[PDB]
RNA sequence: CAAAGUCUUUGGGUUCCGGGGGGAGUAUGGUUGCAAAGCUGAAACUUAAAGGAAUUGACGGAAGGGCACCACCAGGAGUGGA
RNA sequence: AAAUCCUUUAACGAGGAUCCAUUGGAGGGCAAGUCUGGUGCCAGCAGCCGCGGUAAUUCCAGCUCCAAUAGCGUAUAUUAAA
């Protein structure tokens, strides 16, 4: 019994895509991700802010 | 279940299956093959074909030409092989979808520096939307430059075609031993068996006489002298020309072929009793004089701004589902008067028979489509009618075509000319599953007037765009949606799937611009569609389970006219209305959840639609594209 | 008058429709036991074959009930 | 249908409204699932996940880069 | 559990035999038997659990007690009738 | 052989909308969102558990982030885990 086909892809309000920079890519990502850790770190007493800590 | 007898079994399946492919070979191209037709499309601007066909001419030439356009025959028995060439400039979209939907094998020519052009690229995605008989790629320039930019230019074509063309290699063209080579590549090719032209029998027109009954009616006989290339074509069945519309015929005769592999005579009659007619309808047509009734009750811009209100209203269409704002001075029972509201829109029932228009009494149902179609399709494959054959060099004297189509023939245009199945040219309400190319991005309301190539047709009409579901009842869209696939219905000449769908759009002055392309679904009036209006509202006092909400109506009795219809809500609950309170639009309704205040009230009422009867056959002639 | 109307059905398309006692002796009780060896015999072959039968029924039923997953 | 021996199957489309795609008597190449033959854990009797629909994959459509020839 | 021990600190000899649960001890074949059936013995497909010990006691349609005229008895006033 | 590529070198060739980096994922295994909008046991996701019956950590999109990175998915055979 085919009962729809693709209600849920076309229905949606087609939020189109922002506009940012590029990411480094390459060695100075692994740059960034050093420094983004281990460098400018924050003492921490639980560490449960995480690196996508979203509210 | 052995060694030998295993491995015989082997033997027995390779020499089914060599057989059916010598059985379809050598029936096409050669010395029972019509000829193998090759037609040529070029992209780029920089291709002079000129010197491509004359690098590609040589055998021996038979050489026709027309007013513009110049096709002609080709033979060598040196491969023992039939070639047509016929040449077609893209843009010119009329000329180009008319003769390679009857193409059999179709070449691209491409400049070295670049891949497609944007001509080209129109042209392209409308031969991918109607089916590719076959393609085979080419260039022009790759010897003009020594090795190291010729690779990095081979390079540079097969990775600008393999984002559109992704498995296929570029046999150039410089020298007339590539020519060779391409020719001897073209005679041994897998044909994509296309499944509508093997269904019917279809001529091309290689050439056009004209014998007129007088010259003041501009209606005579046609002479259609060619090849036959379908099936095998009955006498007392019908005839197509594809730009001008369906037409019977009088006489088939067998002329010698003035072009065989190497160096006035009829075979059928009409009879009119057996050969079906033109039937393209339905055939038959002491209260004081104070007092109130209360006590006695005791007793060019504007264009662009229709655009915007366009771009308006599918804002105001598709960033909201399909909401409707409430009506305030006319009863609003009386403008919403054919509206009725059903509890689930999957289950509860719906007459199919009955409200039909006064239009639907001039159609043709089907009862059992898929029977009636499995016993046409069978009396075409096992049966052998009394027509002429594949191959035979046929001339038809058509009874009926005025004469503007042979100076058109005389310009340069193609003519071909199918026959027709059984019911084929009666009308009948059409359905068409068809998506949006994102090549325009212009809004394509409902009842737009467009143009349909529905299965070698070209016709203007007018749809309804429609959910694609295997249910019973079907919404009505508003818009045509940029990315689901949406089914079309029109009042149209009855064909047989599989088809495809192509429809374009007036941009000015015959710039037929690609909006939609798909396939022909099951054809029958049964497929009602459903057109739905959402009527909103504000819940304004707000108790357990229970909300006085006003907007949405402003009588007092349409809320007693609207009583049985379930509301629902944005958050999902399911409740539907008590009485009415106001003299004003206001009403109490019961719930099963608690309202929140940041809600919507909202209810659905629904009514049958059918598309409009606009079956205008003529289709304006195309201009050549251009880029926008 | 509410909810309710008409709407008959009227105008459509044109359809284009496709026991042993005591005093018994020798060959009186025979016949009785060669009597029920017969009835044993070809009641048993009966319920043999009968068995035989609703094995090829519940086997073909099955075959279909494969069928209807695979179809 | 299958071309390479006649078994009949029945096979998955993976993606939302792609169903659309597809069009009857389309050369499709069909692909298998992951468990080997196995079933997927919410569809009884169903063996192979579709990819291609005439020489373009599913993933394409899905993201419209690519169109599809017929 | 005095062997169901000397077993990751894994080797005294040696036979049969189990690899999720169903489909199934079914097919089909061979074999024995007068026969019923016995012995040997699949696969197609299907399913994410089936199971083994112990562990709490919502539920008792399980049993005992104990209380109450927002329970009964003996009764009163009644309401429910207009 | 004769070339092309590689190497050596003259001349032009770098401001970030460029000379632009993708493939998968973000409930657990398993690394990383209870962020924002839609859809509402439908469409769908998911290798298994499960999700979705209107406040959806899994759907569909954006943004952010994760693993690898000029490579990464998926199917199948096979081996280790066994």
């Amino acid at each position: 019994s085919l009962a729809r086909a693709g209600k849920v892809r076309g229905q949606t309000p087609k939020v189109a895509k922002q506009e940012k920079k590029k990411k480094k890519t390459g060695r100075a990502k692994r740059r960034m991700q050093y420094n983004r850790r281990f460098v400018n770190v924050v003492p921490t007493f639980g560490k449960k802010k995480g690196p996508n800590a979203n509210s | 279940l052995s060694r030998v007898d295993q491995r015989h079994r082997a033997s027995q399946l390779r020499k089914q299956k060599k057989e059916a492919v010598l059985a379809e070979k050598r029936q096409l191209g050669g010395k029972d093959g019509p000829p193998h037709q090759v037609l040529v499309v070029p992209l780029h601007s920089r291709i002079s074909l000129p010197e491509a066909m004359q690098l590609l001419q040589d055998g021996t030439v038979h050489l026709n030409e027309l007013g513009n356009t110049q096709n002609f025959m080709l033979l060598c028995p040196r491969l023992k092989h039939r070639w047509f060439f016929t040449s077609a400039r893209p843009g010119d979209l009329h000329v180009v979808l008319d003769m390679a939907k009857v193409a059999d094998t179709i070449l691209f020519l491409l400049d070295p520096l670049e891949g497609w052009d944007s001509t080209g690229d129109y042209c392209l995605s409308c031969l991918f939307a109607q089916g590719l008989p076959t393609y085979t790629l080419a260039v022009q320039g790759i010897s003009g430059l020594p090795l190291k930019k010729q690779i990095d230019t081979r390079k540079k074509l097969s990775k600008a075609v393999e984002k559109r063309f992704p498995h296929d290699k570029l046999l150039l063209l410089d020298t007339q031993q590539e020519a060779g080579m391409l020719l001897r590549q073209l005679a041994n090719q897998k044909q994509q068996h296309l499944a509508f032209r093997d269904r019917r029998a279809y001529l091309f027109a290689h050439a056009v006489d004209f014998v007129p009954s007088e010259e003041n009616n501009l209606v005579g006989t046609l002479k259609i002298s060619g090849y036959v290339r379908g099936q095998t074509l009955n006498v007392n069945r019908l005839l197509h020309i594809v730009g001008y519309g369906d037409f019977q015929m009088k006489q088939i005769d067998a002329p010698g072929d003035p072009f065989p592999l190497n160096p006035k005579v009829l075979m059928k009659a009409d009879p009119g009793r057996q050969e079906s007619l033109q039937a393209e309808v339905i055939p038959d047509p002491k209260v004081p004089k104070g007092t109130s009734s209360y006590q006695a009750e005791w007793i060019d811009e504007e264009a662009e701004a229709k655009m915007l209100e366009k771009y308006k209203q599918e804002r105001l269409e598709e960033m909201f589902p399909d909401e409707v704002d409430t009506p305030r001075d006319v009863a609003a029972r009386i403008r919403f008067q054919k509206y009725r509201g059903l509890k689930s829109f999957r289950t509860s029932p719906w007459d199919p028979k009955e409200n039909l228009p006064q239009d639907y009494a001039r159609i043709f149902q089907f009862q059992n489509f898929t029977n009636t179609r499995k016993s046409i399709f069978k009396e075409v494959e096992e049966k052998e009618v009394e027509g002429a054959e594949v191959g035979w060099y046929v001339t038809l004297h058509v009874s009926e075509v005025p004469v503007s189509v042979v100076e058109c023939f005389r310009q340069g245009t193609p003519l071909i000319a199918f026959s027709l199945l059984p019911h084929e040219q009666k009308m009948s309400v059409l359905n068409m599953v068809v998506r949006r190319d994102p090549g325009n991005t212009e809004p394509v309301k409902a009842k737009e007037e467009l143009i349909f190539h529905c299965g070698f047709r070209r016709f203007r009409a007018s749809p309804l765009f429609s959910q694609h579901t295997a249910a019973d009842k079907h919404k009505l869209q508003r818009f045509l949606t940029a990315d689901m696939a949406l089914v079309a219905t029109v009042y149209a000449p009855i064909t047989f799937p599989p088809a495809s769908v192509l429809l374009f759009k007036q941009k000015s002055n015959g710039m037929h611009s690609l909006i939609a392309t798909g396939h022909l679904m099951s054809v029958d009036p049964d497929r009602m569609v459903i057109k739905r209006v959402v009527l909103s509202g504000h819940p304004f006092k707000i108790f357990t389970k229970m909300a006085v909400v006003r907007y949405m109506f402003f009588n007092r009795e349409d809320v007693l006219w609207f009583k049985p219809v379930e509301l629902r809500t944005k958050w999902g609950r399911r409740g539907h209305i008590k009485e009415p309170l106001g003299t004003h639009g206001h009403m109490k309704c019961s719930f099963d959840g608690k309202l929140k205040s940041q809600d919507t009230v909202l209810m659905n009422l629904y009514k049958r639609v059918f598309p409009k009867w606009t079956y205008d056959p003529y289709v304006p002639e195309p201009v050549p594209w251009l880029k926008s | 008058s509410i909810c309710s109307t008409y709407s008959n059905l009227y105008n459509h398309p044109q359809l284009i429709k496709y026991p042993r006692s005591k005093n018994e002796s020798k060959e009186d009780k025979r016949a009785r036991k060669q009597a029920i060896k017969e009835e044993r015999k070809e009641r048993r072959v009966e319920k043999k074959a009968n068995k035989l039968a609703f094995k090829l029924e519940k086997r073909r039923q099955e075959k279909e009930l494969l069928n209807l997953k695979k179809n | 249908q299958l071309i390479k021996n006649g078994k009949k199957i029945t096979a998955f489309v993976p993606n939302d409204g792609c169903l659309n795609f597809i069009e009857e008597n389309d050369e499709v190449l069909v692909a298998g699932f992951g468990r080997k033959g196995h079933a997927v854990g919410d569809i009884p009797g169903v063996r192979f996940k579709v990819v291609k629909v005439a020489n373009v994959s599913l993933l394409a459509l899905y993201k419209g880069k690519k169109e599809r020839p017929r």
